Order: C-alpha cells, then structure tokens, then sequence
C-alpha cells in the first residue's frame, strides 16, 4: 500500500543535493552497490567547534532508501559529530514505518551517516 | 475519495469487457444450475453453455471443442501440461525442455520434476530474448518427452518462433506445449499451422474472468496427459471438480470477443506504443528497450531508464498504475530473472519498467504517462549519485563498491 | 466565442479550415460530409450547447445557417 | 423496413448510450469502436451481409444499454485525467 512518511522525502525533497568534497570540514559517505538496486551519497558540514550545520543527499534506490537516506540527511544537523553517531538504522525505520522487507534501507542509511562522519574525522588529523 | 490513476498494467491483469460481464451475467442470477446435474433443465442449460464456451476458446485457435479442457488459470494448465505429459511417459522419457524465461509456473512445474527424478534442459535465449532454434534442436534427446515455449513473454513481451518450433518438435516426435497466456486473442494462433500439441489459456489476461482458464490438447495424433486433479472425472478425465459455468460461459465470451477485435486491436495498440518509444525515446537520453522489437508483441512494452532505481520511479508515477522487474515489487521475492537471461547488466535490471496498452488504453493515457515519465526521470536523475557521477566523466564500471 | 462557437464544431467535426464554414455551406453538398458525420455533428452541437435536438429537427440541420438559427432559437 | 434508416438510427442511439457510460476506459472505447465500425461497414453492398450487421449491431445496443446502467449502479472516482 502507499506509504505517506516514505513519499513525502520524493514529494518534497530537502537537502537533495551536494557539499565540496575537498574541503576539510566536509565527510562523505558512499555505501551501496548500484548491482544491489541501492546507491547512497552523503555529505555532512562540520563548523569549527564540531556541529553538523549542513548536510546534502543523492540516493539510486526505491522510495524507502531515499526516505530512509533523506530523514539521515535531515537528522544530523544541528548534532555533533559525536552525536550524529548515536542515530539508530532502527529510529530510521520507526519514524518511516518501515516494513521488514525494507529494513535495509534504514541500515544502510545508518552506514551512510558513519561512512561520512568516519570520512569527517579522517580529514581532522592535521 | 481521490481520482484513480491510468490503467498501464494490462499484462498483470485485464478489466473485463463488459460484453464478457453482459454474456457472464445471467449465469450468475436465473442460471445457477451445475452443468454436470443430469436430470434437469437447471443442469441441460448450464451444460449447454458450457459446451458453447468450449466451441467458442476452440474457434480462437484452430481447434475441435473436444480438445479443450477447462481449468482455473494458466497456472493450472501450464502444470497439467508440464506434469501431466512428464508422469505419463516416464517408462520411457525422462527428459523435457523448456527455456530461461518462462513463467514462473512453467519453470517451478519443471523444478518440482527434477525432484521427481527427472532431467530437465532450461535453454538460454539470446540477447533479443528469442531461443536459438538450432540449440533446441541440438537438446533434444531420445528420451525427451516435451519441450514448453511462451509464445508471448509477460515481462518483456518478446514472441518465441512457436511455429518454427513445432516444426523441430512434430519431425522427432515430441510433445511441444505453448504457454500462450499473453498471446491469445492478441496474434494469430492456429494449433494445426503451428503444430502445437498442448497448449495453456488465461481467461483474465483477455477481457475475461478471473479464476478461469484452459489448456489445448491435441486429440489428433493423441497426446496423453495423466490428470492431476482427482475426482468424478469431469471434463473428459482431465480436471475433475465443478466446471464453473459462468466463469467458463466468460472465457469463451472473451475468446470470441477477441476472434472479433485481435486485427483492431492490433493495429490500434501498435500505434500507441510505438507513440509511446518514440516519444520516451526521443526525450531521454540512456533508455533501452529490453526485447527484440522485430519480435514483440507491441501492448507490453519494457524500458530501462539508466541511473534510476525502478520502484522509485513507479512511486514518482503516482497516478499510473505500472510494474517494474526491480525485486521489492515483484512479489516481495526475487529480481527479474528474464532481464537477467537476456544479458542485462544488474543495475541496469533494477531500472526497468513494464508498460502495459490494451485493448481499452486511450491516446491521452499514452500521453499523460509518457509526460510523467520524462519528467520524472529527469527528477530522480537529479537526485542520482550514479547520474551525478557519470555527469563528471566517471566511470561507473571502475569504481570499487561496498 | 459568439454563438458562432457554432462554426467551431462544424469545422472540428468535419476537418475544414474556419474560412471555409460560410453560413450558406452545406454540410454534405459543400463541406464532404456523408450521414455518419452529419450524425456526429448534430451530437456535437448537442454536447456544446446542453440542448437535446430531436430527430424531426436534426433532419432540417443541414447547412450552417441552419445550426446557428437552431442554438440562436433554444438558448 | 429501410436498411439505412435502420443503420442512422442504430448510430445515433449507440453514440448516445455509450456516452452514458460512467468508467472512462468503456466510454472511450465503446464511442471509438462504434465510430470505426459504422465507417468500416460503409461500403458493404450485400442486403444479406448489411442485415447481419444491423442485428449484431442492435444486439450491442443492449449490452450497452445493460453494462451502463450497471455500471452506473456500482460507480466509481473519475481517474486523474478527467480532472
Ligand atoms: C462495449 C462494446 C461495444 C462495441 C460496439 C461496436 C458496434 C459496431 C456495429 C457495426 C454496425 C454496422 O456496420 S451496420 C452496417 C453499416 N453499413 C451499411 O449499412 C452498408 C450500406 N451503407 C449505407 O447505407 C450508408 O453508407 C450509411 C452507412 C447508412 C451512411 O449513409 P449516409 O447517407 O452517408
Ligand atoms: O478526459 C476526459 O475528461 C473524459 N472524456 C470523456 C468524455 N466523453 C467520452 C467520449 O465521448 O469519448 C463523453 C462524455 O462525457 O459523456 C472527456
Ligand atoms: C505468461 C503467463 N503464464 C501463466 C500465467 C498464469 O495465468 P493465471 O493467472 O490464469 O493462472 C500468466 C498470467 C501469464 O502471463
């Protein structure tokens, strides 16, 4: 059946877009395989003092994935970086009433926000 | 409350002509009788309405009533062929043939006799989606008891050389079944010209009824079936059980029907579609047909549309009802297995959509779809990390994925 | 968008560019029309106008004058 | 009894009933279809054959006369194009 939480991240999008990758206060998560149907790009912006103030999205998967890779866009601003590493696959899927089939989506989400966070804190060893 | 989306899924399910639902109706209030009660009027007019149906399906085909046998689906019928010619002859013949892409009942019969102890060839296609007529010729065998090939595909809608093949099968002797699902009442059928032996029929997949269907069976020379379904007998020993007066009385309306419509409907469908490519085609860069279009039955039409996940792209279409091989849709189960058989790459796979015009799909419905779906398309391309990459010159089949 | 919305549907229904549709034109004699046009497009006028024009009546529409003189003559 | 009186009548009353019909897919297509008919079947000179094709003809007439009020019995939402 239609699912209106997962829709309204196509409906009305925020966040789609993307950060410059050279900078040292930009991480970016790549996970996926577009042979497994589900690519997700995921960019965070880290201020001087360590909170995300700006985050980007591009997602190659079903509604579910761009929901699930949208909401993580959405849910790491305004978190610290240590923060950020505390949002759950499961709070994902909740908040998106995610069925079983889908919850891979909500996992893979989860993977893009350490994916970029890791990139973030890899850049900040001077 | 809200407007209903365009019906573009003809190859799922049809609606029913409402000719077939007029015909259907009478069964259905005064004419409730069981065709097999004996020894009254209820009974003598539900059986003769039964046996009209029955000339009805065998008109459309070329053949006499007596080899038609009703059934609850092609799903019903393609196991009474697949199971039924294999158990007869299995003193002598264990082997049958059948190919990569056929319907999931065909292949899944064939499964269940290979743990029956059975050897069972599954033929490749080529990249159009076509068999090899010289590798089917090359497989048979001495013991090989029935070779089963789709005439049309439901997915991709590509037609095998059914006539081609039962040429190769009648010269050495062997069964040759046809799912015909999605080609009856769409393209000439003629069971003596294509020298078919049996042959599977869906009533809902042609303007009629859900739950009925028919399988073909050639009585000249004989083709011996085992029955599967146990029983009194009914329909010749073949499919014991009630024979559903109305559902058949609206597969043999349909099958009438379409003897009527086919050439119309022919002609009508191939404009919309070809509509429908050319214009996809001509405003989209990186979109493929998948299936030979030299070889294709026009109102089942499937696209790829490169750096888009397919179910994302149906949800996008919001107001048109559509289908796609991407495997979150196709049943909760599997990714397609026919794009994969016809050499698609993966992600390619998961990108595909399935178009479906029929008989009732109008011009506007072939427009509003092909609008949505070129902007669409564009949108999830703009979304895309696999657009975004390739747009700055990477190549994607260099890149190490996790 | 006068009541001559009645030379639009003449020439819609029949294919004929709107200069061609003078008030004196026959449907049949001058704009080719044969009965199973003629039928159509007295269910056109039906249609664009909200009128229900009865067979004694659709039998004496058989120009454009006639049309526009029938709309005129019933709202 | 005039075969083209007949025919004229039988097109008019076809035309008119199946633009009755309340699903978009069965309108459209039984106005198309009886369109592409009649033109067809225009040019057919058998009084036998014509004759054949005014009772099938009136014989759709009540099908279609029957689906439309059925259809309008058990009547659903317009489809987004109709908007
Ligand atoms: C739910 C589905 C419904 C589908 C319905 C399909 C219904 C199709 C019925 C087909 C009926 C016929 O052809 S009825 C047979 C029609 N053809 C003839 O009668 C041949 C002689 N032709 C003439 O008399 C004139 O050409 C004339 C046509 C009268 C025009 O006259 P006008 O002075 O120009
Ligand atoms: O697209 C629409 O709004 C529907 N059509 C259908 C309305 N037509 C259908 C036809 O004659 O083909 C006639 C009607 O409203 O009765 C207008
Ligand atoms: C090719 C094909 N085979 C088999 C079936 C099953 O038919 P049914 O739904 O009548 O059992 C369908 C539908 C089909 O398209």
């Amino acid at each position: 059946a239609l699912s209106t939480q997962v829709v309204d991240h196509y409906e009305n999008p925020r966040n789609v877009g993307s950060l410059d990758k050279t900078s040292k206060n930009v991480g970016t998560g790549l996970v996926g395989a577009p042979a497994c149907g589900d690519v997700m790009k995921l960019q965070i912006q880290v201020d001087e003092k360590g909170k995300i103030v700006d985050a980007r999205f591009k997602t190659f998967g079903c509604g579910s994935a761009i929901a699930s890779s949208s909401l993580a866009t959405e849910w790491v601003k305004g978190k610290t970086v240590e923060e950020a590493l505390t949002i759950k696959n499961t709070d994902i899927a909740k908040e998106l009433c995610l069925p079983p089939v889908k919850l891979h989506c909500s996992m893979l989400a989860e993977d893009a926000i350490k994916a970029a966070l890791a990139d973030y804190k890899l850049k900040q060893e001077p | 409350s809200s407007l209903r989306p365009l019906y573009m899924d003809v190859q799922a399910t049809t609606p029913l002509d409402p000719r077939v639902l007029d015909a259907m109706l009478p069964y259905l209030i005064n004419y409730y009788g069981n065709p097999h009660s004996r020894t009254h009027a209820y009974g003598w007019e539900s059986e003769a309405a039964m046996e009209r149906a029955r000339q009805q399906v065998a008109s459309l085909i070329g053949a006499d009533p007596r080899e038609i046998i009703f059934t609850s689906g092609a799903t019903e019928s393609n196991n009474i062929a697949i199971k039924g010619v294999a158990r007869f002859y299995r003193s002598r013949k264990k082997h049958l043939i059948t190919t990569q892409t056929e319907h999931k009942c065909v292949l899944d019969s064939c499964r269940s006799l290979e743990a029956e102890g059975f050897q069972v060839t599954y033929l490749p296609v080529q990249k159009s989606g076509i068999i090899d007529l010289k590798e089917l010729e090359a497989a048979i065998q001495p013991d090989t008891s029935l070779v089963s090939v789709m005439t049309v595909n439901n997915e991709i809608g590509v037609k095998q050389p059914i006539a081609e093949i039962g040429r190769i099968c009648s010269s050495r002797k062997v069964y040759f079944h046809t799912d015909a699902a999605q080609a009856v009442g769409k393209i000439p059928l003629d069971v003596n010209d294509m020298k078919i032996d049996l042959m599977s029929i869906s009533g809902h997949k042609i303007y009629g009824p859900k739950g009925v269907g028919a399988i073909y069976i050639r009585r000249r020379p004989r083709v011996r079936v085992e029955a599967l379904q146990s029983g009194g007998g009914q329909e010749r020993g073949m499919r014991s059980g009630t024979v559903p007066t109305p559902l058949v009385v609206g597969l043999g309306a349909a099958c009438e029907v379409a003897q009527q419509e086919m050439e119309y409907d022919h002609k009508r469908i191939s404009k919309l579609s070809e509509r429908l490519i050319q214009n996809i085609m001509k405003s989209l860069p990186d979109v493929v047909m998948n299936g030979d279009p030299k070889h294709h039955y026009p109102g089942c039409i499937n696209l790829s549309f490169a750096y888009v996940e397919g179910e994302s792209l149906l949800m996008a279409l919001k107001d048109v009802a559509l289908s796609s091989g991407s495997a979150c849709t196709s049943a909760s189960l599997e990714p397609s297995y026919v794009l994969r058989a016809i050499g698609t790459d993966e992600d390619l796979a998961h990108s595909s959509i399935r178009f479906g015009i029929g008989r009732f799909t109008t011009e506007e419905e072939v427009d509003y779809t092909v609008e949505k779906c070129i902007q669409h398309v564009k949108r999830l391309r703009e979304m895309s990390p696999l657009w975004e990459m390739v747009q700055d010159g990477i190549d994607l089949k260099s890149i190490k994925w996790t | 968008t006068i009541e001559e919305r009645v030379k639009k549907i003449i020439g819609e229904q029949l294919g004929v560019k709107q200069e061609e549709v003078t008030n004196n034109a026959s449907f049949v004699e001058d704009l080719g029309a044969d009965s199973l046009d003629t039928v159509e497009l007295v269910m056109a006028l039906e249609e664009e106008f909200d009128t229900e024009i009865p067979d004694e009546e659709a039998e004496k529409i058989t120009t454009v004058q006639a049309a526009i003189d029938y709309i005129n003559g019933h709202q | 009894a005039s075969s083209r009186a007949q025919v004229l009548a039988l097109y008019r009353a076809m035309l008119r009933e199946s633009k009755r019909f309340s699903a978009y897919n069965y309108r459209t297509y039984a106005v198309r279809r009886i369109r592409d008919a009649f033109r067809e079947n225009k040019n057919v000179k058998d009084p036998v054959e014509i004759q054949t094709l005014v009772n099938k003809a009136k014989r759709d007439l009540g099908v279609i006369r029957r689906q439309v009020h059925i259809g309008q019995l058990y009547s659903t939402d317009k489809l987004i194009i109709e908007n």
